[PDB]
């Protein structure tokens, strides 16, 4: 249960140009806990 | 989105994982708080 | 030492279903076992859990 927080911040697209750039993802924050999960789906985010 | 949902069945008619993180400390509270469907509080 | 009898310890030599480890839950978070109609209870070729 290392739900490692791999967060790449390509911020909100603003008005015209916050350039699309580096694809792929890199680690930022890392925590192992180990809580049960079997299957899932896509989700959303909050302010 | 108001609410954190994770698990294998994802129903939370029980104690539920109260995880609050503010880039300083991540809380692991397995028991619920009094905000079930869409939490909202004047702050 | 403590006198009065012990009944807390319960393990298994076999089990029927496959459970979900590490979730401190009191709800009906339940997994399904198999195909043969044992229905999660003792039956034919269904080991006692």
């Amino acid at each position: 249960g290392y739900f490692k927080i791999y967060s790449k911040h390509t911020p909100i697209n603003l008005v015209r140009d916050l350039p699309q750039g580096f694809s792929a993802l890199e680690p930022l924050v890392d925590l192992p806990i180990g809580i049960n999960i079997t299957r899932f789906q896509t989700l959303l985010a909050l302010h | 989105i108001r609410g954190w949902i994770f698990g294998t069945t994802l129903d939370s008619k029980t104690q539920s994982l109260l995880i609050v993180n503010n880039a300083t400390n991540v809380v692991i509270k397995v028991c619920e708080f009094q905000f079930c469907n869409d939490p909202f509080l004047g702050v | 030492s403590k006198v009065g009898g012990n009944y807390n310890y319960l393990f298994r030599l076999f089990r029927k279903s496959n459970l979900k480890p590490f979730e401190r839950d009191i709800s009906t978070e339940i997994y399904q076992a198999g195909s043969t109609p044992c229905n999660g209870v003792e039956g034919f070729n269904c080991y006692f859990p």
